[PDB]
C-alpha cells in the first residue's frame, strides 16, 4: 500500500534548525495528505499540524504557531518540515503521517482520514 | 475544546482473559455528516503506533481479530476477548473532527499475575 | 510506472453474427466503389475487458492486442465513459512510428511519436491534493517519446456520457481504414434499448476524420479509463467494460 522512511539521526551542534523528511512509496505525494506529530523522551506524543484536506491548506497548532515550516515537492516526494531554533536539549523523535480521500471519481462523501500509517521515526539529534 | 482521556492510570492484566478500557473528553465527537468519527491506537516498545480503529464501529485490517470497542456514546471504550504476551506497551485514544486535534492521555498496560 | 493488472487465465471469446452492420459512405455527394466492407452475417467477436466471478470481484482483465488486419470494425454498447482511446501501430516498440488518440474530458488529441509503450496500457485517474477535483495525467501509457512527428486537436470525437434516458442504451460505433496512405475514420451514435445484441436496421455510418500520418498498421490495443480505487481503509479497476470486433474484407 504506502511505506514511509525517515532520518533524523544527524548528530550537530545546538543552535540552529532541523530538517525532517519523509519519502513517500506507493500513493503519489499527491494523493495522500500529510500531518506530524512529537513525542518527546519520557512524554506522550503531540499533535502539531497537518493538511486539511477539505481546506486545501496545512494549519498548525495554536503552540506551535511560527515556529516551524513545513512543506512538501511532488518531484522529489519528500514531506519537508524544517523546525526552527533547536539545540541539543530538544532533541527527539519525529515521525510523520499520511491519509487520502476514501471515495471513487464519482465520490458520495468527503472524509477526515485523520492519520493511519506511520513512518519509523527518527530521534532528532543535536548536540 | 476537547479533551481525551482514560479513567484508569494502569491496566496490569492477565494471560487469557478479556480486557476493557474506558476514554473520556469534553465535548462531543459527532461530526456534520452525521456519522461520528473515532479512532483508537496501540503502540509497540519501540515501534511507531498502528490504528486500530478508525471509526466508533470499525476496526483496522492487519491488527489481530477480536479487537473491538464500544461504538456509540460519548465514553467509548476498548475491548479484546483475548490477551498475549506480546502486546505489552500502551495506548492511546483519539478525535478526529475537532480540528486543533488534541492528543489524548494513555493508559499503561501490564501483563500480571 | 506500470502495472500488471491484465493477467488472467486463457478465456474463450464468444462469437454473435452481424446483421447488415458498419455500413458506410464511400462518396461525398449521397446519404442515407469496391472498397472494404464487413459481410452481411459475419462473424464478430465479443470481449469483455473487465469481468467479475465468484466473489464478483474485478478480477478478469483483458485488453489483447487484437490484429489489424484489412482495417477493422468496433462497437461499444454501455452507459459510461470507460473506453477512451485506442493504440494502432506496426510493433507498439520504441523503434517504429504509432498513433494513439488520447480522448480525454473535452478533447481528442491525435498524437504520432516514437512511443516507448509498457506491456499494457492504462490511461486511469486519481485525485490531486492542491486543487479539489479529480485529474486524468496519465503518462503510464507510454512513458516517453524521443522522436515525434504530428500533432492535432479537436473537439471530442466520443459524445458526453449523456445519460439522458436511463432506460436506453448507447451504442457507439467507428470503421477504421488505412488506405492508400490515408487514415479514414468512421462513426455513428444511436440509441438501443431492447437487447445487448448488436440490433438489426440499417445505420449508415459517416465520416469523422482524414489525416496523413502515413503510417504502416498491423497491431492494435484499446485503451480504458481505469479509476484509482482508493482503498476504504486493488491499484485500480472499473466496471463492466466491453465491446465488439469485426473484420472488414475486400468483397464487395
Ligand atoms: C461464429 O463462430 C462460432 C464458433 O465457430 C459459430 O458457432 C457455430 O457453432 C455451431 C454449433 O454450435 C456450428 O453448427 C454446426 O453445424 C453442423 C452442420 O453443418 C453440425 O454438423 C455441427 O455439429 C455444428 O452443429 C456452426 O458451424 C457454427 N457457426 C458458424 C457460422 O460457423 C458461430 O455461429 C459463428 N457465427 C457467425 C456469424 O459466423
Ligand atoms: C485534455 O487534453 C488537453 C490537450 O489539449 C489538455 O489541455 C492542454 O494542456 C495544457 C492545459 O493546462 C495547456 O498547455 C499550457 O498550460 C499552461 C498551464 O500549465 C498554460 O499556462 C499555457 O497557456 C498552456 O495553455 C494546453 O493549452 C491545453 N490545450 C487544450 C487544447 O486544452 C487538458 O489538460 C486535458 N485534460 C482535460 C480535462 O481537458
Ligand atoms: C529518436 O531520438 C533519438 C535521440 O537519441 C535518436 O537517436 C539518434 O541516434 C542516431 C544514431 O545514428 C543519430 O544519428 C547520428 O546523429 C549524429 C548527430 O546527432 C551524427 O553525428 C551521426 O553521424 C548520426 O547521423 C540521430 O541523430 C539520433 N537522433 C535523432 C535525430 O534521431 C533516434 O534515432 C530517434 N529516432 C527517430 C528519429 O525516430
Ligand atoms: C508493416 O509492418 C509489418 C510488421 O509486423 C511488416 O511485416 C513484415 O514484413 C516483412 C516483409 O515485408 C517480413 O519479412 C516480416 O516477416 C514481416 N513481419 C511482421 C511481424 O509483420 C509488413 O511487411 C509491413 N508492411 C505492410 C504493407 O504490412
Ligand atoms: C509484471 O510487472 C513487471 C514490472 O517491471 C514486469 O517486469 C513483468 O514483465 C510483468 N509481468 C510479470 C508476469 O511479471
Ligand atoms: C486549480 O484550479 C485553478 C482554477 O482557476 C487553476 O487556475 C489552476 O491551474 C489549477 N491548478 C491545478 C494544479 O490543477
Amino acid at each position: 500500500q504506502v511505506r514511509v522512511v525517515q532520518s533524523g539521526a544527524e548528530v550537530k551542534n545546538p543552535g540552529a534548525s532541523v530538517k525532517v523528511s519523509c519519502k513517500v512509496s506507493g500513493y503519489t505525494l499527491t494523493e495522500l495528505s500529510i500531518h506530524w506529530v512529537r513525542q518527546a523522551p519520557g512524554n506522550g506524543l503531540e499533535w502539531m499540524g497537518g493538511f486539511d484536506p477539505e481546506d486545501g491548506e496545512t494549519i498548525y497548532a495554536q503552540k506551535f504557531q511560527g515556529r516551524v515550516t513545513m512543506t512538501e515537492d511532488t518531484s522529489t516526494d519528500t514531506a519537508y518540515m524544517e523546525l526552527s531554533s533547536l539545540r541539543s536539549d530538544d532533541t527527539a523523535v519525529y515521525y510523520c503521517a499520511t491519509a487520502g480521500a476514501i471515495t471513487g471519481t464519482p465520490r458520495n462523501f468527503y472524509y477526515y482520514y485523520g492519520m493511519d500509517v506511520w513512518g519509523q521515526g527518527t530521534t532528532v539529534t543535536v548536540s | 475544546d476537547i479533551v481525551m482521556t482514560q479513567t484508569p492510570l494502569s491496566s496490569p492484566v492477565t494471560l487469557g482473559q478479556p480486557a476493557s478500557i474506558s476514554c473520556r473528553s469534553s465535548q462531543s465527537l459527532v461530526h456534520s455528516d452525521g456519522n461520528t468519527y473515532l479512532s483508537w491506537l496501540q503502540q509497540r516498545p519501540g515501534q511507531p503506533p498502528r490504528l486500530l480503529i478508525y471509526k466508533i464501529s470499525n476496526r483496522f485490517s492487519g491488527v489481530p481479530d477480536r479487537f473491538s470497542g464500544s461504538g456509540a456514546g460519548t465514553d467509548f471504550t476498548l475491548k479484546i476477548s483475548r490477551v498475549e504476551a506480546e502486546d505489552v506497551g500502551v495506548y492511546y485514544c483519539m478525535q478526529v473532527t475537532q480540528f486543533p486535534y488534541t492528543f489524548g492521555q494513555g493508559t499503561k498496560l501490564e501483563i500480571k499475575r | 510506472q506500470c502495472v500488471n493488472l491484465t493477467t488472467r487465465t486463457q478465456l474463450p471469446p464468444a462469437y454473435t453474427n452481424s446483421f447488415t452492420r458498419g455500413v458506410y459512405y464511400p462518396d461525398k455527394v449521397f446519404r442515407s466503389t469496391q472498397d472494404l466492407f464487413l459481410p452481411f452475417f459475419s462473424n464478430v467477436t465479443w470481449f469483455h475487458a473487465i469481468h467479475v466471478s465468484g466473489t464478483n470481484g474485478t478480477k478478469r482483465f483483458d485488453n489483447p492486442v487484437l490484429p489489424f488486419n484489412d482495417g477493422v470494425y468496433f462497437a461499444s454498447t454501455e452507459k459510461s465513459n470507460i473506453i477512451r482511446g485506442w493504440i494502432f501501430g506496426t510493433t507498439l516498440d520504441s523503434k517504429t512510428q504509432s498513433l494513439l488518440i488520447v480522448n480525454n474530458a473535452t478533447n481528442v488529441v491525435i498524437k504520432v511519436c516514437e512511443f516507448q509503450f509498457c506491456n499494457d496500457p492504462f490511461l486511469g485517474v486519481y485525485y490531486h491534493k492542491n486543487n479539489k477535483s479529480w485529474m486524468e495525467s496519465e503518462f503510464r501509457v507510454y512513458s516517453s517519446a524521443n522522436n515525434c512527428t504530428f500533432e492535432y486537436v479537436s473537439q471530442p470525437f466520443l459524445m458526453d456520457l449523456e445519460g439522458k434516458q436511463g432506460n436506453f442504451k448507447n451504442l457507439r460505433e467507428f470503421v477504421f481504414k488505412n488506405i492508400d496512405g490515408y487514415f479514414k475514420i468512421y462513426s455513428k451514435h444511436t440509441p438501443i434499448n431492447l437487447v445487448r445484441d448488436l440490433p438489426q436496421g440499417f445505420s449508415a455510418l459517416e465520416p469523422l476524420v482524414d489525416l496523413p500520418i502515413g503510417i504502416n498498421i498491423t497491431r492494435f490495443q484499446t485503451l480504458l479509463a481505469l479509476h484509482r480505487s482508493y482503498l476504504t481503509p486493488s491499484g485500480w479497476t472499473a466496471g463492466a467494460a466491453a465491446y465488439y470486433v469485426g473484420y472488414l474484407q475486400p468483397r464487395t
